């Protein structure tokens, strides 16, 4: 909690974010081969 | 609208999808430019 980390970004020109942007640039982010649930196993 | 279309507003070719815009243009601007200034929202010349 104390760390913060294409139909969803088409809907989201009223809004403005980084991420949708980064994403129309070309830029996208990779998801880890592990998610917080396993890495907390 | 909705739909991918190779557009020229104004002379401004283009190919993306086009969708109503909430964003409001004051009489001098006719486009919209993103940080990356490409152009995010034309005003149609035909239709306001
Ligand atoms: C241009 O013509 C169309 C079709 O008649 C009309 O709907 C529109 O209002 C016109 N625009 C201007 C700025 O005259």
């Amino acid at each position: 909690n104390k760390v913060t980390l294409y139909g969803d970004c088409l809907g989201d020109i009223a809004a403005r974010d980084l991420i949708c942007a980064q994403k129309f640039k070309g830029l996208t982010v990779l998801p880890p081969l592990l998610t917080d649930e396993m890495i907390a196993q | 609208k909705n739909k991918c279309v190779n557009f020229n507003f104004n002379g401004l070719k283009g190919t993306g999808v086009l969708t109503e815009s909430n964003k409001k243009f004051l009489p001098f601007q006719q486009f919209g430019r993103d940080i990356a200034d490409t152009t995010d929202a034309v005003r149609d010349p035909q239709t306001l």
